[PDB]
């Protein structure tokens, strides 16, 4: 059963992932597979005599994006560092670990750089950060009648300079404001 | 000097228990003492955030050059970012980014191409493979360009002031002449001297390119500090390999070998080394973590001062009497040009 | 406070069936079950329990009535319906305060809604309790405590679960509890006036994380997500390497007790399927083995000693034995790690 | 926490176990509790190392832009910085920043040098700035036009090298006089 | 005895401490109680 | 102003188990934990 999460226990090596065909140039003798850092990789089948690698089950980590439980209760789901066709598939089959299900309207799919977010739609308009996804998105509570919408960063406000060879902005008055520093 | 270093986000429950629910259930009786390590490694991420964020958010509206190109025969096209780069990046910032190669990039969802890995697995597959996982930076590589054209086209057309209110437009030639007034040579020797002084900008921009070319490692600070971010997780990864005094190394293999009540000594062996090893690690992680934030806060106040500016304090914005610096984005840190 | 605590628990928003009365199938016991009951003055007396409900394992049987209760482990026989037949083997009468508790202001509109919840972890049988005539439609919304009222040490095993009735002349509310971690929240009185899952919503994930009923707006890294193995393979070599048992087992001249042919078994894999199906056995007595558990043990070397001999003989051969065969033909040493089959 | 032994309390395992049996436990509690404190100890040391730097950076910020003015830009709150007023606080210390923001602009003309009869003239301060019809003299943050006079300028040049000079009139109080 | 530091074997559990008269509000089925960080803070009297 | 501190090369065999040959064997079941504490000892000589 390639191309699939499973528990194998090969001539006694017991681990779990996913193993499929490998183009290693395995040396008759050998049995094993390894790395740099010690760790099986590559497992040679003992009854076919062919070449499968050893993965990962679906390694990363669930983060909450949410507002203020004393302004909503919608919330969105980030799955770091996987591909998210990857959970919809994995969420379709129910094999997921993670007990809450969190709908998926198809428009709450989110293939950012890092991870899905689910539970959130795009808005291609640019708004400043609220709250740090990564890669350059912000999620945010907003009015369309209230959600979770998920955009990228706006750096500010776009301006262009009146460079010229011989134009010169001079003040003609000035203000004084008082910050803070803590 | 580098401003961050690459964000990891280990889970211990996994880490030290591969999915064993008799290890998790051992794990359990030594307290918190995960919470405190995942509480740590996050004010770790959030701390590198908030330094880069600090080395570049330090003014809000990203201004653009103008269209035309020429600033008093002064030419800027080596820092300029160049339209024809689809990442519209400047020619120095393009051998920045090509002479430093990460180990783990982090953006790269790897997932999926481990078990396609075909030869053997890499170091990011290997630390995939053992509760080891990078969380990406909230800015991407992509808009810290933009954040350092912003910045440089402020201090090309505005002069300093753009960092102190609006952003005034000022010609180079007597932008020149004031930050040399500001030094103790008054404007008239830079308006007889103007095509000498244009020329000597121009052929030092053209060696600090080949200089940079031709070096082994002049980067060597940012190398190092990938490196050493690198190392310190291969050999946290390693750290399994070690029996710490047991029969096996291996919790599966000693779980089905023998029974609960006498696997259960050499489990907590195995945790007791495994956790202290983590331990190690998340300290070593939080010394580095202290120093990278003190350089990039002096990286901040080095660009506040030089870019934005000019520094009366000697030697601080390069060596002899300081006029301007232009920042240039580097993978995990920034490149001054004083 | 607002103490975390993990024990088996009945999940928030789970799904409960709901039952009429008017015949009282037997519910599956496992894990607990949530029981609760409305009612206007009364309809049901009791509870029994067990596996089988026969004269043939110990019983539970918790029937009430207007005084005290009559909880009793005891092995009745069956009543079909002077709700036992048998008190043989049984012990343990208690007897206590009655569990049912009505209150009216006057008028059958404040019907009592009783909320019950039983659970078998390590016997210690656990009894929970609230009486109030709630808004009396059906299973309330507004959070309400059980307060413990009996914990006795049964020590049997249960796996079924029924009900009684009454005699006369809109209630059954079953839930099953789960192993789940949860969060409750404490008054300055002690009463719980709060309390929150931690496996049915992101929010609740993250507000069990963090252990507060306030969550400000920001991102919170609560747990690691892990695809399950569907399936699980066991792969071993291909090497079959029979034993020379089929040559042990298939020979002609079994050689007698006084020379007992000594055949040591070396480089082979110790398949004992080829031993179930070649002699149908009447003595397959193991010593330092099991008879299930062979097939998953290695050993150094294998001595097959064959011999055949008469049917009171087959039960003199055993370590610490005596005999004409047992002293001067065959003696098993004491310290035997093996199985002796006769057919 | 247990840390792996038959209780988590101390004044009950004494008591449950004697002494030649108790001690592997009560070593167990010991080893569990100490590295705990060692965590508590190097976190609260890191966190010591941080809070000083950021004093010696306050301590810094107080005699600089309290003790005097400060030239460093974005040093002493955002913009020119004028002066600055310390507030207590608990455990820190909260800063007020009056800072010199400039407002209105406008694009009037500028020119590097004037020259007036084969000389260029600079400004000793300030740049050289025309209406659109007469050119005029100011101050840099501030725009306070003024009569060009040779007071306002000093002179050094031939009038062929510099880029971009315009032709105007300079005026002086001597030839008047 | 109250208001006094005593050695107390309190139902087997051993400890040293100050007792003293409480306002809190144990249920019958309550023995023994506790404080936010689990030590054992507010033990009934068993008699009275 | 310090400037320095004394550069210190501690090693793990001989620190730990003085010319016993059992003791470094067990040190071996060890791994690298200390491989990192003499390169960080490099490391702060190097910064000194
Ligand atoms: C410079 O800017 C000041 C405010 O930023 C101006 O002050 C204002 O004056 C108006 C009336 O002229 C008031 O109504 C207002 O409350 C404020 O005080 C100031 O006039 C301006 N100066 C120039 C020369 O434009
Ligand atoms: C500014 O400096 C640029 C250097 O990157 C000049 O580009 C050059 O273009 C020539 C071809 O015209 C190339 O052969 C050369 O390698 C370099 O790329 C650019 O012309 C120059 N512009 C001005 C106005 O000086
Ligand atoms: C905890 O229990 C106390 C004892 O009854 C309550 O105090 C009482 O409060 C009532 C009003 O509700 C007063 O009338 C009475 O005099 C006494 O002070 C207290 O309210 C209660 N706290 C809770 C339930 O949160
Ligand atoms: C050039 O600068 C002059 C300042 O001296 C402005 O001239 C003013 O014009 C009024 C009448 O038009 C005079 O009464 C006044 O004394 C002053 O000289 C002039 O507006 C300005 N030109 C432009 C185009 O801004
Ligand atoms: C400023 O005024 C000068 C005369 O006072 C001009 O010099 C003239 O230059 C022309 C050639 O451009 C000569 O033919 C003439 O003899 C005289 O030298 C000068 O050009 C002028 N400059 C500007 C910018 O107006
Ligand atoms: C494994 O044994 C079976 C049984 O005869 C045989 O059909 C098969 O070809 C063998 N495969 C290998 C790889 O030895
Ligand atoms: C991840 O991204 C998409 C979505 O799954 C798909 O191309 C593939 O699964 C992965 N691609 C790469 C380049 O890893
Ligand atoms: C609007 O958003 C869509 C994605 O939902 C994107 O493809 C499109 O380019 C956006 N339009 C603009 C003008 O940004
Ligand atoms: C400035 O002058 C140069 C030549 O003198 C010309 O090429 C350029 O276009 C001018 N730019 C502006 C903005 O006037
Ligand atoms: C309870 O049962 C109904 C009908 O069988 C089902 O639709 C519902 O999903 C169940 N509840 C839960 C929480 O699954
Ligand atoms: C109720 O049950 C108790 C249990 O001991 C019994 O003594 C009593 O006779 C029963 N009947 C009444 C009316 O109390
Ligand atoms: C008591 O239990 C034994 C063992 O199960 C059983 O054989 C016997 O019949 C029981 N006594 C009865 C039913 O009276
Ligand atoms: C001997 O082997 C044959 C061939 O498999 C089988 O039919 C027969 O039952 C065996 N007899 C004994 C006594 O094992
Ligand atoms: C200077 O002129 C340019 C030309 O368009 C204009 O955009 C800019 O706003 C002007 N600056 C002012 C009025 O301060
Ligand atoms: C003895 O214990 C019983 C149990 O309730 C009760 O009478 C009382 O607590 C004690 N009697 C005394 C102290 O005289």
């Amino acid at each position: 059963v390639k191309n699939k999460c499973v528990n194998f226990n090969f001539n006694g090596l017991t681990g779990t992932g996913v193993l499929t065909k490998s183009n290693k140039k395995f040396l008759p003798f050998q049995q094993f597979g390894r790395d740099i850092v010690d760790t099986t990789d590559a497992v040679r089948d003992p009854q076919t005599l062919e070449i499968l690698d050893i993965t990962p089950c679906s390694f990363g980590g669930v983060s909450v994006i949410t507002p203020g439980t004393n302004t909503s209760n919608q919330v969105a789901v980030l799955y770091q560092g996987v591909n998210c066709t990857e959970v919809s598939v994995a969420i379709h089959a129910d094999q997921l670990t993670p007990t809450w299900r969190v709908y998926s309207t198809g428009s709450n799919v989110f293939q950012t750089r890092a991870g899905c977010l689910i539970g959130a739609e795009y808005v291609n308009n640019s708004y400043e950060c609220d709250i740090p996804i990564g890669a350059g998105i912000c999620a945010s509570y907003q009015t369309q009648s209230q959600s979770i919408i998920a955009y990228t960063m706006s750096l500010g406000a776009e301006n262009s300079v009146a460079y010229s060879n011989n134009s010169i902005a001079i003040p003609t008055n000035f203000t004084i404001s008082v910050t803070t520093e803590i | 000097l580098p401003v961050s270093m690459t964000k990891t986000s280990v889970d211990c429950t996994m880490y030290i228990c591969g999915d064993s629910t008799e290890c998790s259930n051992l794990l359990l009786q030594y307290g918190s003492f995960c919470t405190q390590l995942k509480r740590a490694l996050t004010g770790i991420a959030v701390e590198q955030d908030k330094n880069t964020q600090e080395v570049f958010a330090q003014v809000k509206q990203i201004y653009k050059t103008p269209p035309i190109k020429y600033f008093g025969g002064f030419n800027f096209s080596q820092i300029l970012p160049d339209p024809s780069k689809p990442s519209k990046r400047s020619p120095i910032e393009d051998l920045l980014f090509n002479k430093v190669t990460l180990a783990d990039a982090g953006f790269i969802k790897q997932y999926g191409d481990c078990l396609g890995d075909i030869a053997a697995r890499d170091l990011i597959c290997a630390q995939k493979f053992n509760g080891l996982t990078v969380l990406p930076p909230l800015l991407t590589d992509e808009m810290i360009a933009q954040y350092t054209s912003a910045l440089l086209a402020g201090t090309i057309t505005s002069g300093w002031t753009f960092g102190a209110g609006p952003a005034l437009q000022i010609p180079f030639p007597m932008q020149m002449a004031y930050r040399f007034n500001g030094i103790g040579v008054t404007q008239n020797v830079l308006y007889e001297n103007q095509k000498l002084i244009a020329n000597q900008f121009n052929s030092a921009i053209g060696k600090i390119q080949d200089s940079l070319f031709s070096t082994p490692s002049a980067l060597g600070k940012l190398q190092d500090v990938v490196n050493h971010n690198a190392q310190a997780l291969n050999t946290l990864v390693k750290q399994l390999s070690s029996k710490f005094g047991a029969i096996s190394s291996v919790l599966n293999d000693i779980l089905s070998r023998l029974d609960p009540p006498e696997a259960e000594v050499q489990i907590d062996r195995l945790i007791t080394g495994r956790l202290q090893s983590l331990q190690t690690y998340v300290t070593q992680q939080l010394i580095r973590a202290a120093e990278i934030r003190a350089s990039a806060n002096l990286a901040a106040t080095k660009m506040s001062e030089c870019v934005l500016g000019q520094s009366k304090r000697v030697d601080f914005c390069g060596k002899g009497y300081h006029l301007m610096s232009f920042p240039q984005s580097a993978p995990h840190g920034v490149v001054f040009l004083h | 406070v607002l103490h975390l605590t993990q024990d088996l628990f009945l999940p928030f928003f789970s799904n409960v069936t709901w039952f009429h009365a008017i015949d009282n199938p037997v519910l599956p016991f496992n894990d607990g079950v949530y029981f609760a009951s409305t009612e206007k003055s009364n309809i049901i007396r009791g509870w029994i329990f067990g596996t089988t409900l026969d004269s043939k394992t110990q019983s539970l049987l918790i029937v009430n009535n207007a005084t005290n209760v009559f909880i009793k482990v005891c092995e009745f026989q069956f009543c079909n319906d002077g709700v036992y037949s048998s008190a043989n083997n049984c012990t343990f009468e208690y007897v206590s305060q009655p569990f049912l508790m009505d209150l009216e202001g006057k008028q059958g509109n404040f019907k009592n809604l009783r909320e019950f919840v039983f659970k078998n972890i390590d016997g210690y049988f656990k009894i929970y309790s609230k009486h109030t005539p709630i808004i009396g439609r059906d299973f309330p919304q507004g959070f309400s405590a059980l307060e413990p009222l009996v914990d006795l040490p049964i020590g049997i095993n249960i796996t079924r679960f029924q009900t009684l009735l009454a005699l006369n002349r809109a209630d059954y509310y079953v839930g099953y509890l789960q192993p789940r971690t949860f969060l409750l929240k404490y008054n300055e009185n002690g009463t719980i006036t709060d309390a929150v899952d931690c496996a049915l919503d992101p929010l609740s994930e993250t507000k069990c994380t963090l252990k507060s009923f306030t969550v400000e707006k920001g991102i919170y890294q609560t747990s690691n997500f892990r695809v399950q193995p569907t399936e699980s393979i066991v792969r071993f070599p291909n090497v079959t390497n029979l034993c020379p048992f089929h040559e042990v087992f298939n020979a002609t001249r079994f050689a007698s007790v006084y020379a007992w042919n000594r055949k040591r078994i070396s480089n082979c894999v110790a398949d004992y399927s080829v031993l179930y199906n070649f002699a149908p056995f009447f003595a397959f007595k193991c010593y330092g083995v099991s008879p299930t558990k062979l097939n998953d043990l290695c050993f150094t070397n294998v001595y097959a000693d064959s011999f055949v001999i008469k049917g009171n003989e087959v039960s003199q051969i055993a370590p610490g034995q005596t005999g004409n065969i047992a002293d001067y033909n065959y003696k098993l040493p004491d310290d035997f790690t093996g199985c002796v089959i006769a057919w | 926490s247990k840390f792996g032994a038959i209780s988590s309390v101390l004044n009950d395992i004494l008591s449950r176990l004697d002494p030649p049996e108790a001690e592997v436990q009560i070593d167990r509690l010991i080893t569990g509790r100490l590295q705990s404190l060692q965590t508590y100890v190097t976190q609260q040391l890191i966190r010591a190392a941080e809070i000083r730097a950021s004093a010696n950076l306050a301590a810094t910020k107080m005699s600089e832009c309290v003790l005097g003015q400060s030239k460093r830009v974005d040093f002493c709150g955002k913009g020119y910085h004028l002066m600055s007023f310390p507030q207590s606080a608990p455990h820190g210390v909260v800063f007020l920043h009056v800072t010199y923001v400039p407002a209105q602009e406008k694009n009037f003309t500028t020119a590097p040098a004037i020259c007036h009869d084969g000389k260029a003239h600079f400004p000793r301060e300030g740049v050289f700035v025309s209406n659109g019809t007469h050119w005029f003299v100011t101050q840099r943050n501030f725009y306070e036009p003024q009569i060009i006079t040779t007071d306002n300028t000093f002179v050094s040049g031939n009038c062929d090298v510099v880029i971009g000079i315009v032709n105007n009139t300079v005026y002086d109080p001597l030839q008047l006089e």
